[PDB]
């Protein structure tokens, strides 16, 4: 017997050689290979193969190859493939990628992916399934700011702040060991993962290196505390002997020195460069070839991304208002023209399409947007394909190598980056189940389920009156991960090796997963998956011309994006 | 280049359920008075007694259907089916009580089949 | 009022209906959340009229039509539900393909 | 001096003879008889009766038979009466039920119901007091799901699920000891009792025994799981070691045997057969027949409660679109005609009003409504007496005795079902003060206030921001029982002796009160208060007609319903 | 806007009564939860017009009269309650049996 | 529907500048969240009709004007600021000194 190519699809999502639109976007997705024995597929339901005696085991204990977990038929995207597998969980981790089900009946079922009494089943048939977003640059100013992270797919958030403090509205800090304590206490309450910044200034090492005692799992230099060569050298001494990594918003100003006396400070270190372009802050106009250097690991914030028509009227102002600068000073509208740049903005589109920045991240309330990262990277993927073309190395008219380029800006390049991609930021067995399944449709732009450690943590669901749980309103809502003392098995604290070590995490009555933060110090730009390029960038000082291999980088802004008035209400 | 957002481009070609495994036809009426439908992985022997097929031809098979759809039989109904073979260890536990461990037990399961008054045991 | 859970969030479906239907009116062509918020206060505001459940999966593949929402909302609508309170109590209303 | 009887209702709430209509129902409650001693009534206010050497006792101490908390002048509408009394609670249990005040003064005062320093106050004059709810068919889809629940009067939720996962959106099941801990876990933080049911699947024990043994209260044996008779067997076998409750969903496909196949493998054991009609699943189309047996604790869900002209219409259509099923598929729609059946939904009705079904229960978003069991309940009974007319048992020209009955269906019963009447599910000394008060105006349909282990959980109250607390806007809301730990000391988490025993609650660090599960394998449909009725209930098969006593049961479709377009805003 | 918890709040109260008087509007006698908005909303907004509590205790009970609403709902009413912000601060509006 | 937090949110602003423009409607002077409601709204309801953040800059200074607000209320706003979806996805409008 067989099956037609649209009703197989239509029933167990696609198989190899077909190809899924990624929601109103030009960008296709082709599945590379398929796990499954076509004809033993899992699903589950009246009449269905995940039954006692059946495609599920009744033999099996859950200690003997049995799941907790199962998700069904999901079209993975990730780094390492585009493809169709079954997920499989246990202990709140993915421990099996292929073939689940019943080896008692079933051909190909792999061996740690029994199906049995313990197992619970998600139905991931039709839907993309990500990591969960990794935000290294997250400002903690308002709690609200974590639903709308979970509604667009993050997991995990880095950054610092105290809430709406003018130092945490400005800078991604949590400063000195009582404030990052007060903030570790909080994040018990936070149903996402969390990791806290300290402050990246001094000129002592004793001020800096207590913060990481305290529990912080990086720092931050911020030009607003004093983004000095001293500053830049005590904290990369700290953080190559704590293990952390440590990221720069540079000295917009050039007061102490230019682009080149800060990689002089840098001596070569290991560091993440926020917000790369320079509209979110940065040694004006020229930042942005930091993104060159095989030591830097670059990033862009989400507001520039992508360059449309309306980026520059809203930069220039947002930047005014901001800053308290007067349209009618004309040291002030130097300094607005002098950071929010076309030439810059333009470019950095087609640095991310070239595989010269590496990252994606928020920039969360301070000059970014908590539940744009995924959307905004989508939205960029999309334009460059429509004006650069499909990239060389793409084959069967698939968008899989961008696909694969950009998914790997907001999910393992950041965990790598911040010494977390042991336990986050990809979709690969002994790492922790944080997943987000995504109807295609709404692909990068609202997450149907987010799972959190193996459990739901958040969903978009309907009524919670009705007798089924699709009616009216549909809406993101907090699911069982989120209460009571789930919240603490669902979610990750990261810190630094010497907190857990000094038993911070005791101390504190701290009850959230510990994880350690570690490997920061001996990677580079060469250890960014699909994103690896070093190069000599030139940003000419009277024009801001962007030039890479003597080729002048510049694109148009476009007047409209797909993954916007078609999805959202306001 | 009408958008339909999330849309899927299905390449060519048709998908062959059960590849390799041998296939049995064998007509099956339901003696009841009751409808009685059939899942694609449930041991065929170990079906509902009142459903009359020869028990020996569904040993170590189940319906050859797309994985999750089933087979209906009205109250009175006879019709064929097409069988294919059960894979991995070829070993069946619980359902109906009626193998518990290999399939290969044809003997076994029968005399289990017909002391319980499962029809069809010849 | 005495207001439960179920009765403050569906004042929400309400409001969105309304924010739609002025958008509507001033000449926009709908968005996916636009056209799911009017079809559902339209079924909910049917059931408080009395109309009964299969009234309301005829009337509701009639609210809007094609040339009323934007390229592609049509076929991200395979169905809208909602429940309401009809004259016999609460009852589930799903309308199917409600925009051709 | 003489009160005449409307100003003293007026004041004081009923006393004998009195009746009340319930909501806007045909219903009238007849009060049976009244502990007060008349002048000595008690009540709260300036210059009213409980004040120091008056009503109040300034005399002893909190040890010395003195209240935490009096209701006074309570029209109670349990299983056990429809009377008038004061009801006296202390640790978080009802412990008087009689007259409460000062023996110092007062007549007739009931000796462990002192008011005294240490009494709290709730006036129930004019209400309607109730055992809380016990809900047992409740799928853990939607955290949402719990408000919706205190707002209709339910106070124990027993079922299953990990939020909106596939199994737990089809099936009441928390499958596995992680997915059972997790739930624990999550159940710290929901201001309602809970008990988890494993997943009732199986042909070797241990599976199935390692969930009773990691906290849960019972299993479910569900058909999407494979309700073969192997998982019923073992189910069965482990509940009688275990002494937890057993429910049913059985095979509506008749895949693996009939009706009297299931039977068969429960071989006369304990069993709560859930959704009995059938239209919730269940063989097709006599499951119903089960709810003759003497070994069946029958429950109905409530979407087929009671039978109404858009009753069938909405579940055909409901079961399509939930089935995936086509209506140009004829197996398909067979499959929905042999399932929803208004032979089967007339019928119920009847087997309700005749104590022949035990139980109501929701399916709450599965297929059923978490808010409206307490509220299809009493729709039940009122569509039965205008149809049937009063009970032959009735007297005075009250419903005394159908109120009785209905009530006993969604408080007394459920509670002995699962083994936990010794804690809840009705007002009697000795049991937790699970109070709800009802204004008769809004009974059945609003909660006025919610007691939960003697504390407000959840009350209809107005603006926070206002000088007195019945300014709008009125709205259900959580009240200081659900806030902070307290939360741990107002709600129940009911688990297996064996996880009790083995110190489950110390390994997960739950705060709540613990519940034992016990003396669920020794009863049966005898034990069902007011609906122990055994009968041989014959389904035909050509046409579905139900018949008892060689009587078809048949009534007719209702157009409309009192509890409806009155009280609800959508 | 700097709303506080009560503003908040009572923005549903207004909603609710626009609900309410497009029921009212295509001919619905109105229920318990409707007519309650509807005489709260219009208390609110006579505090904002400048009456006085006097004049919204005597107008509220002209808001709604019996045919406007269903059997029993004027007998469910004893009475409504509202805070607003009149010219002189907060104060509590009671309207006692406000349908007769 | 599928709404987000922030969809959820910006509806209470659309409600908030419905209730400021009735009262306007019966001849109020408007108060400081009224006004501030009339104005964000007004830039959302821009952005979603597909205009520019410059022609909402400029429009939003025209919106109220003086003789619409109580004594003090221009004074009061400084700016007023809001993001919604134009037709090239979220940006911050900020409208100064609306109130001349
Ligand atoms: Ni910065
Ligand atoms: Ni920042
Ligand atoms: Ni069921
Ligand atoms: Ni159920
Ligand atoms: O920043
Ligand atoms: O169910």
């Amino acid at each position: 017997m067989k099956i037609n190519r649209q009703q197989y699809a239509e029933s167990y999502g696609p198989t190899v050689g077909d190809q899924v639109r990624l929601a109103d976007t030009d960008l296709w997705i082709e599945v590379e290979k398929d796990y499954t024995t076509y004809g033993d597929e899992a699903n589950f339901g009246g009449g269905k193969v995940l039954r006692e005696g059946m495609g599920e085991n009744g033999t099996y204990t859950r200690t003997e190859n049995v799941l907790d977990l199962l998700l069904t038929n999901a079209l993975i995207l990730d780094y390492t493939g585009i493809y169709k597998a079954d997920i499989g969980v246990k202990d709140g981790y993915i421990v099996g990628i292929g073939k689940g089900g019943n080896p008692d009946i079933m051909d190909g079922v792999t061996p740690n992916m029994i199906v049995g009494t313990a197992t619970e089943v998600i139905a991931a048939e039709g839907k993309i399934v990500t990591a969960g977003g990794i935000d290294t640059h997250v400002h903690f100013i308002n709690p609200d700011q974590v639903d709308v992270a979970l509604a667009n797919g993050i997991t995990t958030l880095f950054g610092g702040g105290t809430g709406p403090a003018e130092g945490s509205k400005a800078t991604t800090v949590t400063p000195g060991p009582w404030n990052i304590e007060k903030m570790l206490k909080s994040t018990e309450g936070l149903p996402i993962n969390v990791g806290i910044l300290g402050k990246g200034h001094g000129s002592s090492i004793a001020p800096i290196m207590e913060q990481i005692d305290a529990g912080a799992a990086g720092l931050k230099i911020h030009e607003d505390w004093g983004a000095t060569p001293a500053s830049i050298d005590r904290s990369l001494t700290v953080a190559d002997e704590a293990d952390v990594q440590v990221a720069i918003h540079s000295d917009t100003l050039n007061e102490a020195g230019f682009l080149e006396d800060t990689l002089r400070a840098i001596n070569g270190r290991v560091i993440h460069s926020f917000h790369v372009e320079g509209a979110g802050g940065g040694h004006a106009p020229d930042i942005m070839a930091m993104a060159g250097h095989p030591n830097v690991l670059p990033s862009s914030t989400n507001p520039t991304r992508p360059f449309t028509v309306n980026t520059i009227d809203e930069h220039l102002d947002m930047l005014m208002v901001c800053h308290h600068l007067k349209q009618n000073i004309p040291e002030d509208v130097a300094f607005a023209d002098s950071r929010i740049r076309p030439e810059t903005i333009a470019a950095e589109d087609i640095l991310h399409d070239l595989g010269i920045i590496s990252m994606m991240s928020t920039d969360a309330l301070a000059m970014g947007r908590a539940g744009e990262m995924v959307l905004r990277t989508w939205q960029t993927a999309d334009k460059m394909k429509k004006q650069r073309g499909p990239l060389a190395e793409e084959k069967n008219g698939s968008d899989n190598f961008r696909a694969k380029r950009y998914v790997s800006k907001y999910t393992i390049n950041p965990a790598i980056a911040q010494g977390i991609a042991h336990e986050v930021g990809s979709i690969e067995e002994g790492k922790f189940a944080d997943l987000v399944l995504w109807e295609p449709k709404f692909f990068g732009v609202k997450a149907d389920r987010v799972i959190k450690g193996g459990i739901i943590a958040y969903a978009q669901i309907g009524d919670p009156s009705a007798s089924i749980p699709t009616p009216q309103p549909v809406m993101g809502r907090r699911m069982y991960g989120t209460v009571g003392d789930l919240i603490h098995d669902t979610n990750i604290t990261f810190m630094s090796k010497s907190s857990i070590q000094q038993g911070v995490p005791a101390k504190l009555g701290l009850k959230r997963r510990i994880g350690t933060v570690k490997n920061c110090r001996n990677i580079g730009k060469k250890d960014m998956k699909w994103n690896d390029v070093t190069t000599d960038i030139d940003i000419n000082p009277e024009t801001y011309e962007v030039k890479v291999d003597g080729e002048v980088l510049t694109c148009e802004p476009v007047k409209e994006l797909p993954m916007a008035q078609r999805y959202f209400l306001f | 280049n009408y958008i339909v957002p999330g849309e899927y481009r299905v390449a060519e070609g048709e998908i062959e359920i059960n590849a390799g495994r041998e296939k049995t036809t064998i007509r099956v009426s339901n003696t009841g008075d009751r409808p009685i439908q059939v899942g694609s992985h449930i041991h065929f022997v170990e079906v509902n007694k009142e459903l009359l097929f020869d028990r020996a031809e569904g040993i170590g098979r189940r319906l050859n259907i797309p994985s999750g759809t089933a087979a209906r039989f009205e109250p009175g109904e006879e019709m064929e089916v097409e069988l294919t073979e059960l894979g991995g260890n070829r070993e069946v536990f619980g359902i109906s009580d009626l193998t518990n461990g290999s399939v290969d037990n044809k003997e076994l399961i029968l005399q289990r089949a017909k002391e319980l008054g499962y029809k069809g045991v010849e | 009022m005495h207001l439960n859970p179920a009765e403050k969030e569906k004042l929400q479906i309400f409001l969105a209906s309304e924010l739609a239907l002025k958008r509507k009116a001033r000449g926009l062509k709908l968005n996916y959340p636009e056209a799911v918020a009017i079809i559902t206060s339209f079924i909910m505001e049917g059931a408080r009229d009395g109309k009964t459940v299969a009234m309301l999966m005829e009337e509701g593949k009639h609210v809007l039509t094609r040339d009323d929402v934007m390229e592609g909302v049509p076929e991200m609508i395979d169905d809208i539900q909602a429940e309401a309170t009809f004259p016999d109590g609460t009852k589930l209303v799903t309308v199917h393909n409600p925009i051709s």
